[PDB]
RNA sequence: AUGGUAGGAUAGUGGCCUACCAUGGUUUCAACGGGUAACGGGGAAUAAGGGUUCGAUUCCGGAGAGGGAGCCUGAGAAACGGCUACCACAUCCAAGGAAGGCAGCAGGCGCGCAAAUUACCCAAUCCUAAUUCAGGGAGGUAGUGACAAUAAAUAACGAUA
RNA sequence: AUCUGGUUGAUCCUGCCAGUAGUCAUAUGCUUGUCUCAAAGAUUAAGCCAUGCAUGUCUAAGUAUAAGCAAUUUAUACAGUGAAACUGCGAAUGGCUCAUUAAAUCAGUUAUCGUUUAUUUGAUAGUUACAUGGUAUAACUGUGGUAAUUCU
């Protein structure tokens, strides 16, 4: 909320990667790995 | 008071924000030619933007007019340069026939790795812009360099770089002075 | 309309003023000595209402029934406020909470004396 | 403005002069001298831009004060004195002497010129008069006023000048199939022969040049100097020989020198 | 703290738009008019200080004025106004009869000698 | 125009710095090691007037400075520390609220936080921002910037109003901050200027009865104004009824 | 840039019922008054009165069969301060 | 493993202000930049001139290391050097002092202060001092 | 007002002005008048083509130095970091008097949704002069600066399971 | 060289609204690591400005008795440098802003056999005490004035 001033950089869920490493990620998220789920092609899928 | 410094844009967004195929077809790109955004594709089609557009408005003249002669081979000079065209296909009509994937694998970040200086694109990419491997003399940082012909038979690690010789980084030497130490005592 | 003296005047104020109270004044150059008008029947009680939200990292609880001063203006009175939420409603009665709702903004209403220009409390 | 301007801006400049665009803010403004301020050349960027000799605008300065730079042999110590076409440059010191004609691409070339040839300079004449006591008087192109000449010249003939007593040694008639530069205009460069020359009423004469390679222009007749008769002219042309190239076969002779 | 002006008879005070050539007034810049008031030259109670020349010396002798006296600073320059100030001829030389001053200086006394002119 | 730059202009000719002007100066700082006489040094120091502080050291917290850098009449209020109310008292008269700040030691979230949460939900006019510390650092001015840019972002959490800290220990900072607090009019309150407040310089006592005299209090009237028959309230005392 | 005026409780039926939790704002370049929209806020605890404001556009359209009105400008600043920074509690605002 | 090799590109003979101008070029390897004082006296020995005669300046070290490109001169004799220099690098070699003189702002404050009086002024001197004796 | 003469005046032609004459000149092919938040142009944005909308602003040309007018000097000014008067602001005053134009560079107030430093320097670009040398807030450097523009860190490998 | 959701029980049209993309076009919000480059009080107030600065200039070569310096090695007319001042020149360029202006400015294109032109560049003048006339003044010395001016 409000931040602690010690922000000066001179002198809980796992980190999610970005940049490149993001763009491989979703690259095997959809094509290296493809999810057969009804004869269609589900992003997000819940229980089922 | 100054001759203003030019400047223009070199990427172009495209017309329609979401559709599922153009979507897929810029993912598999950026997946398998290791990009990082979708702008490093955008300039791509830019340029091929603009050399088709130079390319069509040569080609709806007359031939042999010194004009269409001296832009053409001009033009389709500088793209056997570079390597995207082929030097079998060297006609204007084959230069309007050219896509994205033929300027897209002639990158720094291709050429190491098609060229067994690397494990992965991404490995190509972290190769590049560690400041590891060199063009001949020159060392780069930068993944997008466009390798000429010349350049192609020239590229491997830098003599600064730990892998063309010299002392080793910094977290060998460092690791290297803990087992010195660590024997020391 | 009605005001005597306008503002950025050197005046000369005189107080009618107890005796037994001359004890707990200070040094007007050691201490402040702030002098603040009140409006026409500011003495004078009535019911009122305030505002109330929580503050942050507050989690201590309050009921509708200890002694809580507020500071209004420059007058600060010890009070025991009733707490309810301001819907509004067609015949004008509210729910009486028992204590401080810790989400939303509650009201706060109270017999106090008025102030007629909205101040912060 | 409400006088004679005193600066010149660096976009403003002539193009033929090729200044670099951010190096600064301003260009040379040439002085008031021989020639006219578009078609001309003060010394400093012949200096500094043409010859490298110097590197700042004081170092040329510094050049111009030592009495090295003599234009028409004459010492000029001003640095943006417009020495313009034609005239002789003397650099004593490098004992070697430059003539100022045009590439043939619209700019001024360098040119190295012997001790003989750099002893006089061909002006074409702009208006003969009859001045003051009844004198005759020639003004050729570059301000000079040479008092009493041979009684057959007209306007448009090029006379040879010694630069020593700036008489007049010889003159040449303005007839058709004679070797004619082309002063100035887009067509800027060119030698050649007159085919014939066009005369026009009242606005403005056009004249046809062949060059040797059998290339017809016409510019008009402000931009016509005269060098002489076929095959042999007074002065000694640069390289290039006053011919222009089409744009393909330049670069066929840029890739013709390649041999490694 | 305003002169009197030559010319303006009036015992009041005038405005004027001054010139070049004339008291009272230096021009900035060159040709140059400012509208500047100036004091008339007859005398009334205004006068905080007016300002006298002796023409005929009266008989009681003054302290300041009678007893003690400068001289010229400057001798003459040109070489006929050095023949004019001495009386010489037109074949008398100027060289000769030119005024030095002596200036002293720690322990060398040098002297000067005005550089003649004409 | 004409009526707009007449208006503008009779507001601001309530601050005539010749005679008839009034700017009150609260400085607070936000940390328990800083002393805001170094501050109050720091700051007329551009103004050089040895005397005013030769006064003003000896035994004395409330001061009348006149200015005549930039003609204009001054009242700094000081606070004591040892009471939440009293700095609550000196900001909710004062028409610009300084705020102290360390370079060395960060904020308290026990005492400072809710100083500026206090004083911000009870109303503040037009507020400076500044460091004094800030040579107590190390002494190489890109490791300062870094320090600034790190009180700029916590200063803006709060007063988004205003982007920059400001620092003393520049002389011409200094003559910014010296100038802000001369020329700019403050925003108004709105609780407090529509009943008029005095602010006092000097008590004393008229004896009536036994039982009950006469305060005498001069200062200077700032709001809407005072009627006689209105009453009037004192702070840690009550209401009154006035002679 | 405006001053704000009172509080508007208009209620708008047709097809759907808004609370309309609106402030009467008076600007500043020119003196007319216009109505302003304040968004995503639930009690409106944020614009108090006589709080110096920001208006912007605001392109709804009003309608026919439940006489729901025409207000054409919404609040991106309250007292200096964004209104989207006060709704996520990321800043603060002075109350003056 | 350093070899500092200094080869001089696109020399010409200026015999207007006798010097020769030159481009250096430097080849450095695992080297951080060689100085302006060791290749100018490495200079001095191979142009054959002193070290006070010659000067470089404009070095841009080239990307990735090794290499530098600068522009060097060598004048014949030490009077040239201290006639055709630019006062700077005269300063920058110890051949010329620096002249400790005020800043902008105070030089054109009293420019504008002795504008102010006429003459010489110290007869104004002598009136302001009979003036505050008064 | 359009033209004819003759003169005056100008640096000069010219109703530019004065005398004496004629009754003419422009216009539905848009004159005359009104509005422009209208400096003009090179250009910018967006477009298959045709267009549409801006151009106060890095270059060229114009006008102005709070609003008008008048003029000395000079080759060149109806100059404003020159003067004179009036109109409106407005400074110091010991009350008598005296000086002012930042739409130059910083900077301040006001205004607004809206825009930086009272820094360094002639070393570059060039300009002025009696002229190497002195001067130049013209200009260059640096600070503030998510107006825009180009390139691109936030990880890459193995081995186990 | 592309369209798409919204009238109706359902359909085909006409029609606008809303969605979409750019703005080297402005403001604002959240966020902010690098390298180069770079706009920046135009919009509204061509409104008001404190203070400081922005125009001054000297060569072998116009005028030196500075009662300035350096004395110094030929220099009793001077001769080195040189504050001030006279004289010559510049200050009419640059910089800023866009208020007025709709055959006005301007763009391209002519003309001056219809004119003025410091400067530069080239020519141009045996015809009117001469071992070279005269006079003012500044700078300087001294006396003054007023609260105050680049006053005198
Ligand atoms: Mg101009
Ligand atoms: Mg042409
Ligand atoms: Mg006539
Ligand atoms: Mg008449
Ligand atoms: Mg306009
Ligand atoms: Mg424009
Ligand atoms: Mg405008
Ligand atoms: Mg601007
Ligand atoms: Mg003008
Ligand atoms: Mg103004
Ligand atoms: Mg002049
Ligand atoms: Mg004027
Ligand atoms: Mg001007
Ligand atoms: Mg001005
Ligand atoms: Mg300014
Ligand atoms: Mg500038
Ligand atoms: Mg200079
Ligand atoms: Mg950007
Ligand atoms: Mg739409
Ligand atoms: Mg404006
Ligand atoms: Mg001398
Ligand atoms: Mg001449």
């Amino acid at each position: 909320m409000a931040k602690v001033h010690g922000s000066l950089a001179r002198a809980e869920k796992p980190k999610k990667p970005k940049g490149r490493a993001y763009k491989r990620l979703l690259y095997t998220r959809r094509f290296v790995n493809v999810t057969l789920v009804n004869g269609k092609r589900r992003m997000n899928p819940g229980p089922s | 008071p100054r001759a203003p410094r030019t400047y223009s844009k070199t990427y172009s967004t495209p017309k329609r924000p979401y559709e599922s195929s153009r979507l897929d077809a810029e993912l598999k790109l950026a997946g398998e030619f290791g990009l990082k955004n979708k702008k490093e594709i955008y300039r791509i089609s830019f340029q091929l933007s603009k050399i088709r557009r130079a390319a069509r408005d040569l080609l709806t003249r007359d031939e042999k007019d010194p004009k269409r002669l001296f832009e053409g081979n001009a033009l389709i000079r500088r793209l056997v340069r570079v390597g995207v065209l082929s030097e079998d296909k060297k006609k204007l009509d084959y230069v309007l026939a050219l896509k994205v994937e033929d300027f897209l694998e002639r990158r720094l970040q291709t050429q190491v790795y098609k060229l067994g200086l690397a494990k992965s694109v991404h490995h190509a990419r972290v190769l590049i812009t560690q400041r590891h491997i060199a063009v001949g003399k020159q060392i780069v940082n930068i993944p997008s360099f466009m390798v000429r012909l010349d350049s192609e038979k020239h590229i491997d690690f830098a003599p600064t770089s730990p892998f063309g010789g010299a002392r080793p980084g910094r977290v060998a030497r460092r690791n290297a002075a803990r087992k010195a130490e660590a024997s020391g005592e | 309309n009605e005001a005597q003296a306008i503002a950025g005047d050197r005046i000369r104020m005189f107080i009618r003023f107890p005796k037994f109270l001359l004890e707990k004044i200070q040094d007007p150059k050691q201490l402040l000595f702030a002098v603040y008008g009140l409006l026409l029947h500011e003495h004078k009680n009535a019911v009122v209402n305030f505002s109330l939200q929580r503050w942050e990292q507050y989690d201590k609880p309050v009921p509708s029934q200890e002694p809580i001063v507020v500071q209004y203006g420059v007058r600060r009175y010890t009070i025991q406020p009733l707490f309810s939420q301001g819907s509004n409603s067609p015949n004008n009665v509210h729910k009486y909470e028992r204590f401080l709702h810790p989400d939303t903004v509650s009201v706060a209403t109270c017999i106090a004396p008025v102030d007629f220009t909205q101040s912060p409390a | 403005a409400r006088g004679p301007k005193k600066h010149l801006k660096r976009l403003a400049a002539p193009h033929h002069w090729l200044l670099d665009k951010l190096s600064g803010c301003y260009a040379p403004r040439p002085s008031a001298g021989p020639h006219k301020l578009r078609e001309s050349l003060p010394l400093i960027v012949f200096l500094r831009n043409r010859l490298k000799y110097a590197l700042n605008g004081r170092e040329v300065k510094a050049i111009l004060m030592q009495r090295h730079v003599k234009v028409d042999g004459k010492v000029r110590t001003d640095t943006t004195y417009p020495a313009g076409f034609m005239d002789v440059i003397t650099l004593d010191a490098t004992n070697e002497n430059f003539r100022l004609v045009y590439d043939v691409k619209g700019r001024f070339a360098v040119h190295r010129i012997t001790d003989e040839e750099a002893s006089y300079k061909l002006g074409k004449v702009k208006k003969v008069q009859l001045g003051k006591k009844g004198v005759p008087y020639v003004v050729t192109h570059d301000g000079r006023t040479i008092r009493y000449p041979d009684p057959n010249i007209k306007v448009n003939d090029t006379v040879k000048i010694d630069l020593a007593s700036g008489k007049i040694t010889d003159f040449i008639k303005f007839d058709a199939g004679k070797l004619v530069y082309v002063t100035g205009g887009r067509n800027l460069g060119r030698i050649g022969t007159i085919v014939h020359k066009e005369r026009h009423d009242g606005g403005f004469d056009l004249v046809h040049i062949k060059d040797s390679l059998d290339n017809t222009f016409v510019t008009r007749l402000n931009n016509v100097f005269v060098i002489g008769e076929q095959g042999k002219p007074y002065i000694s042309l640069p390289k290039g020989k006053g011919i222009k190239l089409s744009i393909a076969e330049e670069r066929d002779r840029r890739r013709a020198q390649q041999g490694l | 703290g305003f002169p009197m002006k030559q010319g303006v008879l009036l015992p009041t005070r005038i405005k004027l738009l001054l010139t070049k050539n004339v008291s009272c007034y230096r021009p900035r810049r060159d040709g140059e008019r400012k509208r500047k008031s100036v004091r008339g030259a007859i005398v009334g109670p205004d006068l905080a200080v007016l300002a006298l020349v002796i023409v005929k010396k009266g008989e009681q002798e003054l302290e300041g004025l009678t007893d003690t006296t400068v001289p010229k600073r400057l001798g003459p320059k040109r070489a006929n106004n050095i023949r004019k100030f001495f009386g010489l001829s037109k074949e008398d030389d100027v060289r000769d009869f030119v005024i030095r001053r002596e200036v002293t200086k720690g322990e060398k006394t040098y002297t000067k000698a005005p550089k003649i002119q004409r | 125009r004409a009526q707009r730059i007449l208006d503008s202009i009779e507001n601001r000719k309530l601050f005539e710095g010749k005679n008839g002007a009034a700017k009150i100066i609260t400085i607070v700082p936000l940390v328990n090691d800083l002393d805001p006489l170094d501050i109050l040094y720091k700051l007329l120091k551009c103004a050089d007037d040895e005397g005013i502080m030769v006064q003003e050291v000896d035994s004395k917290r409330i001061f009348n400075v006149h200015i005549k850098k930039f003609k204009s009449n001054l009242k700094i209020i000081i606070p004591d520390m040892t009471n939440f109310l009293n700095i609550l008292d000196c900001a909710k008269v004062a028409d610009f609220v300084v705020f102290g700040l360390s370079g060395v030691q960060e904020v308290d979230e026990e005492f400072g936080e809710q100083i500026i949460r206090a004083l911000e939900l009870q109303g503040i006019a037009s507020y400076i921002g500044v460091i004094s510390n800030l040579s107590a650092v190390h002494e190489k001015e890109k490791f300062q910037l870094d320090v600034k840019q790190s009180l700029e972002s916590y200063f803006k959490h709060f007063f988004p109003s205003e982007e920059r800290v400001y620092n003393l220990e520049k002389n011409s900072d200094a003559l910014n901050v010296l100038r802000t607090l001369c020329q700019r009019l403050p925003r108004s309150i709105n609780w407090r200027d529509n009943r008029g407040y005095v602010v006092a310089d000097f008590v004393d006592f008229v004896e009536t009865s036994p039982d009950s005299g006469d305060l005498v209090i001069e200062g200077t009237v700032r709001g809407i104004g005072f009627n006689a028959n209105r009453l009037v309230h004192i702070p840690d005392f009550g209401d009154f009824q006035l002679n | 840039k405006g001053i704000v005026l009172e509080k508007l409780g208009i209620e708008s039926k047709q097809p759907n019922s808004a609370i309309r939790k609106c402030v009467r704002v008076q600007l500043i370049k020119n003196g007319k008054k216009v109505t302003a929209f304040v968004p995503n806020d639930g009690c409106l605890n944020f614009v108090d009165e006589n709080d110096e404001v920001l208006l912007a556009g605001f392109g709804r359209k009003g309608k026919a069969k439940g006489d729901i009105p025409g207000v054409r400008f919404k609040v991106v600043k309250v007292s200096g301060v964004s209104l989207l920074a006060l709704w996520k509690e990321k800043k603060e605002k002075p109350r003056s | 493993s350093d070899a500092v090799t200094i080869r001089t590109r696109k020399v010409i003979s200026n015999p207007l202000l006798a010097r020769k101008q030159f481009v250096v070029d430097v080849l450095h390897p695992n080297r951080a930049n060689v100085s302006k004082d060791e290749l100018r006296e490495k200079l001095a020995e191979v142009y054959k001139a002193e070290k006070d005669a010659v000067s470089v300046f404009g070095f841009r070290t080239q990307f990735g290391g090794g290499k530098s490109v600068g522009f060097g001169l060598v004048y014949n004799s030490v009077a040239e050097a201290k006639k055709f220099e630019p006062t700077y690098r005269l300063v920058r070699y110890g051949l010329a002092e620096k002249v400790e003189k005020a800043s902008r702002q105070q030089r054109k404050q009293k420019k504008n202060r002795d504008k102010k009086i006429f003459g010489t002024g110290k007869r104004l001197a002598k009136k302001v001092a009979r003036r505050n004796a008064d």
